[PDB]
RNA sequence: CGGCCUCCGAACGGUAAGAGCCUAGCAUGUAGAACUGGUUACCU
RNA sequence: GUGCUCGCUUCGGCAGCACAUAUACUAAAAUUGGAACGAUACAGAGAAGAUUAGCAUGGCCCCUGCGCAAGGAUGACACGCAAAUUCGUGAAGCGUU
């Protein structure tokens, strides 16, 4: 079915799924997360509380036991999906911190990307910064490398940047993109990267120990911008197999990463979509769009 | 103003309504105009409810301006609660009032008995207004939804029109015996002269309720 | 794109137009189609009954 | 009671950015025509515009397809007199108050069965646009509509508000010309507006190609051919349009003289064509032979 | 049914307003790229400057007054301050006038 | 067209309904009974 | 040791009903407003 | 316009940052039209011989009333062929096949 859910009073900005397939997490501008059941009727549970600004982004370990949750009030939270209670309060970012990442499978470790000019990465047991890679400017999404030694960062300037962990300096620069980029999203092949940005263009990049030294994979067309320049985001599927990305176009977009076709530009939406979730176990897609609710396509 | 602004909409020139809220022509009136400006109870208890508050802040006015006195207002607004039946003449519009007019003499019964107990006389300076004020507030209290209820209607009817298309007046005590030949002659037509017909042409239905009628006249007379 | 607000209504504020307008009812449906059984015949001596 | 969704107007009364912010208000004013209560919506035309306003019913702009506050064709644009000539419609909608009533009354009733998609009646069965019509139609919003009244103060000087004088502080239209006084009444039943009039005889003086005299002037000119046309090419020009019985294509003069075989088939043709014949961007001029 | 984000659209509209060109809104089926609809050249020659963004104008500010001490008993204009380039009556003049004239009477 | 005006015998009165009770005689024992 | 103290006022139903007549009021405060000027040639 | 730049940097300005972000049926008008149950004058009241009580029905008739009550001349108005699908005998006379 369509299956459509609301509950949200204002925007959706982020939706995924718990790493089990079993809840649902949305959350966006009404400052609270909430919690579904993904089967049955895609029920709703329970709600999360605290944070004063606007959930920019959610994500989970990789477990499913604790939740981390990007806030626009300088802060990162991690929660626990046991109870939905505060563990951490992130504090000490300068500015709006907008994209967060637990470490997986590594040390718990977390680097978190900001509006401040900095990249932060903390760890959940001391209360205290780990490091701090000042490039200049605002950094608008960032996720790891899966020997949790790099740190990828896509901003304002367009060239997306990978430091090592160990001697700290601007490992790998990569470049190609006309405008900013707005996602990047890490295929489960630990090697595989997405990269979205308003330009109109999806790329997908690898980081390896050796690469060609000018990794720009595939090429998708697609997404949209406009006077709206709200943050869009996309994800792998769990196979590696679909690209899933949303618009400022009401439309869902899902390509392959075989023959990069059009296999969809979905209607359905009022909004622009700012998040699609994919189900780490079934061929089950979430829309989270700015028409302040969600949908659960199946496809 | 809202009185005065009602009165000149209706088209009403010939009247005019005073200052301390009297209504009066200003003209002999023939009868499409003693008609025509006939009003109701909403008018009216709006009317003397208005009054009442003017006789009270105009004592309030007396007392600012130098003219009376601290005890002269006290023991005048006494006065006023206390004989709201001799000084507006609501009661004339809702009866029910007299209950309020009752008790405000009851309560005056009391305290002028308690209050002139000893050397105080039976003169006029007892202005003890607590229990007539808390009467005609509670009395305020029950009016307002009745008279904001008939005063919309009296605005609704004023600025729409009256509704005289499917009004379905019911059957009171004065229309019995004209609705029961109504309905009568009505079942009477249903009955046969459509229904076990076969006298095609035209069933001369009219005819045969003249053969009713005169059958009743006929029982009637023996 | 267009932004749709609606206007306050004034609390104190009488109706504004005449209801009470009367005209003639409208035509009806389509008339249908009478489904009858054949008529039978009455004789010169049952219009006299 | 009427009840809409959005108003529905000319892209000129619209408004030219792509942003504009509207009110409604629901059962706000009556219908100068249907004269019962519609609800009123009300938006800022542009920078240094008067605020403008639905003026008619969603049903009395349905019935005879106009922009609810323009007043003007849905389509073409023009005044409503002048397109159901064009398209030689009688419009039969009543006049007397009880008549008007009542038939307002049964067409909205029917109107109530509709799909809100396309106007209701003959508005269907005349959409065929005479080529009169798309040669009087307006091109370029002409934009001047939106600006605000003449301001008797500062007509008779005394708009002593500085700049802010709510009205233009131009000079006054002499009363005298007939584009002054149209009374909305009748520029909806389209009886004498004087636009209707002035509009019609200057399409009663636009060009137009000429029949000739005599039957067997069955030889037509067309004037201004040039050499990138092909004889087969004024063929498909004016040969499925009837029958063309030869064509002699003059490049010593750039024109052709295309004899025919039906006279109605060519006179269609030419006069259809009459300098809008444009193939390959040649401003032909099709005229009858001598 | 639209649903938008709400100080992006008032942006956008006092842009089109206050500078003559905008973030065109159509969201179209087929992928058009951002054009600046309207004073498109203004949008180039003024690097797409919003009225709500700041950027360097040096343009020349209407000539005001300014009485703000608020002691002074007919003194204080306060907020209510007059422009100093204004006029200080208005009114149409004598050729104006007569025309007017002769139209209300044509009138 | 609705009408503003009102009636007193139309404020708001026996504004719940009674249902049949579990021993009056609900569906429930007349679907059984015999 | 005995006490017991109702009420109370207003309207309609009565002083015709009507067509014309003409002028205040009282309502409206709008919508719209314009556009030009193309022509002939070969053999008896 | 307010403040701060460890800004020039004097205490003149300039600049930068922050803070502050879109009123309004635009009218003092100018229009444009209909009513006052007012005069004016006409007009002039069901039934049945006469004089009179009323309660209704019908609807492009209203008015007073909060009114689903009551009243308004029983509120007014409500009548000249209130003719509808459709004929044929009996006799005579005249002209015709
Ligand atoms: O006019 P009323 O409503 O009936 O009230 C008065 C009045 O009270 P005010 O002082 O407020 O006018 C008198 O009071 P005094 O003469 O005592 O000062 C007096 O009451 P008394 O009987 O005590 O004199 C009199 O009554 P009555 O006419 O029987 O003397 C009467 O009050 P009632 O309600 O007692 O009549
Ligand atoms: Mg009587
Ligand atoms: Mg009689
Ligand atoms: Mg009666
Ligand atoms: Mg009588
Ligand atoms: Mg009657």
């Amino acid at each position: 079915p369509i299956m459509l859910l609301s509950g949200h009073e204002g925007e959706v900005y982020c939706c995924k799924f718990h790493p089990n397939g079993s809840t649902l997490a949305s959350a966006g501008f009404d400052r609270l997360i909430l919690l579904w059941n993904v089967y049955g009727d895609c029920d709703n549970y329970a709600t999360l509380k605290g944070h004063s600004g606007a959930v920019m982004e959610l994500h989970y370990n990789t477990d499913g036991s604790m939740l981390f949750s990007a806030s626009t009030d300088k802060t990162v939270a991690v929660w626990d999906s046991e109870t939905g209670e505060r563990v951490k309060r992130l504090k000490g970012h300068t500015s709006f911190v907008n994209s967060c990442y637990p470490a997986r499978r590594g040390p718990q470790l977390v680097c978190t990307g900001s509006d401040d000019g900095t990249v932060k990465l903390w760890d959940i047991r001391k209360k205290a910064a780990i490091q701090t890679f000042q490039n200049t400017y605002q950094v608008l999404a960032v996720t790891f490398n899966d020997t949790s030694d790099q740190i990828i960062s896509g901003g304002i300037d367009n060239d997306i940047k990978v430091w090592d962990l160990r001697q700290n300096k601007l490992t790998y620069t990569m470049r190609g993109h006309a405008d900013s980029v707005t996602g990047l999203s890490l295929s489960s092949e630990g090697s595989y990267l997405l990269s979205n940005a308003m330009d109109n263009t999806v790329r997908v990049w690898d980081v390896r120990p050796f690469a060609p030294k000018e990794r720009c994979v595939k090429i998708f067309q697609g997404n949209v911008h406009n006077f709206e320049k709200n943050l869009l985001r996309c994800s792998w599927s769990p196979d590696g197999s679909k690209i899933a990305a949303g618009s400022a176009d009401r439309f869902v977009y899902v390509w392959d990463t075989t023959s990069r076709r059009i296999l969809y530009k979905l209607p359905g939406h009022a909004g622009s979509i700012n998040e699609v979730a994919f189900h780490p176990d079934e061929p089950i897609i979430i829309s989270a769009s700015s028409d302040k609710r969600l949908y659960m396509g199946e496809i | 103003n809202m009185l005065n602004l009602l009165i000149h909409r209706k088209n009403l020139n010939y009247l005019h309504l005073d200052y301390n809220f009297n209504l009066k022509p200003v003209k002999t009136l023939t009868t499409k105009e003693r008609k025509k400006s006939r009003f109701g109870n909403a008018f009216h208890l709006c009317r003397e409810v208005l009054r009442l508050t003017k006789l009270v802040v105009d004592s309030h006015v007396q007392y600012r301006l130098g003219n009376v006195d601290a005890f002269q207002l006290a023991d005048g607004l006494q006065y006023i609660f206390a004989h709201v039946g001799q000084l507006t003449g609501m009661y004339r519009y809702k009866y029910k009032l007299m209950r309020q007019i009752r008790m405000c003499k009851d309560l005056k019964h009391l305290i002028y008995y308690r209050f002139n107990t000893g050397p105080v006389g039976k003169g006029p300076g007892c202005g003890f207004w607590a229990a007539g004020w808390r009467v005609w507030l509670f009395f305020m209290r029950g009016i307002t939804p009745l008279l904001e209820r008939w005063l919309g209607n009296l605005l609704a009817r004023q600025f729409e029109g009256r509704h005289s298309k499917g009004v379905a007046k019911t059957v009171t005590k004065q229309r019995v015996e004209s609705h029961f030949d109504l309905e009568l002659r009505a079942a009477v037509m249903h009955d046969i002269l459509d229904m076990m017909p076969e006298g095609i042409k035209q069933n001369k239905a009219r005819t045969i309720l003249q053969h009713l009628s005169e059958a009743w006249r006929c029982w009637k007379a023996n | 794109v267009i932004r749709m607000v609606e206007m306050q209504k004034d609390p104190m504020e009488p109706p504004r137009f005449k209801i009470n307008k009367k005209i003639p009812r409208g035509p009806p449906s389509p008339p249908a189609p009478v489904m009858h059984s054949p008529s039978r015949k009455m004789t010169v001596k049952e219009q006299q009954e | 009671w009427e009840d809409a969704d959005f108003p529905i107007l000319c892209q000129t009364c619209l408004g030219e950015n792509p942003y504009i912010r509207m009110t409604k208000e629901k059962y706000g004013k009556e219908c100068k025509i249907c004269a019962r209560p519609f609800t009123v919506f009300r938006w800022c035309p542009g920078v240094r515009m008067r605020f403008k306003k639905t003026e008619v019913c969603q049903t009395c702009s349905k019935l005879k397809n106009v922009c609810q506050t323009c007043l003007l064709d849905l389509e073409y644009g023009l005044p409503i007199q002048v397109r159901d000539a064009g398209l030689s419609f009688k419009d039969d909608m009543p006049k007397s108050d009880v008549n008007k009533e009542y038939y307002t009354q049964n067409m909205e009733r029917e109107i109530s069965n509709s799909d809100g998609t396309r106007p209701v009646g003959m508005l269907g069965k005349a959409t065929s646009t005479s080529d009169m019509l798309l040669k009087l139609a307006r091109t370029t919003p002409y934009y001047k509509r939106n600006r605000p009244h003449i301001c008797s103060f500062w007509v008779k000087g005394e708009c002593k508000r500085g700049e802010e004088c709510p009205y233009r502080h131009e000079k006054p239209t002499d009363p005298d010309d007939p584009l002054a006084d149209q009374n909305i009444k009748d520029r909806y039943y389209g009886i004498n507006d004087p636009v209707a009039d002035k509009l019609l005889k200057r399409a009663s003086t636009m060009p137009r190609l000429d029949p000739p005299e005599d039957k067997t002037i069955t030889t037509l000119y067309v004037g201004g051919l040039g050499d990138t046309i092909t004889e087969t090419d004024l063929r498909n020009h004016f040969y499925q349009f009837g029958e063309i019985r030869t064509i002699t294509v003059v490049q010593r003069q750039q024109c052709a003289f295309i004899q025919f075989a039906t006279r109605q088939a060519a006179e269609v043709a030419a006069e259809k064509s009459f300098n809008k014949l444009i193939v390959n961007g040649r401003r032909l001029n099709v005229k009858w032979g001598r | 049914p639209a649903h938008i984000n709400d100080f992006m659209f008032e942006q956008q509209r006092r842009t089109f307003a206050t500078y003559g060109y905008a973030l065109d809104p159509s969201l179209d089926n087929h992928q058009v790229s951002a054009k600046y609809i309207g004073s498109v050249e203004e949008a180039e020659k003024n690097q797409g400057l919003t009225v709500f963004e700041t950027g360097q104008k040096k343009t020349e500010k209407r000539k005001k007054f300014k009485e703000n001490d608020a002691s002074n008993i007919d003194g204080f204009l306060g907020p209510w301050a007059k422009y100093v380039d204004e006029k200080d009556v208005a009114k149409p003049s004598e050729e104006e006038q007569k025309e007017l004239d002769e139209i209300t009477a044509k009138r | 067209q609705l009408s503003k005006q009102y009636s007193s015998r139309d404020l708001p009165s026996h504004t719940k309904i009674k249902y049949r009770q579990t021993t009056q005689d609900a569906p429930e024992e007349v679907r059984n009974r015999d």
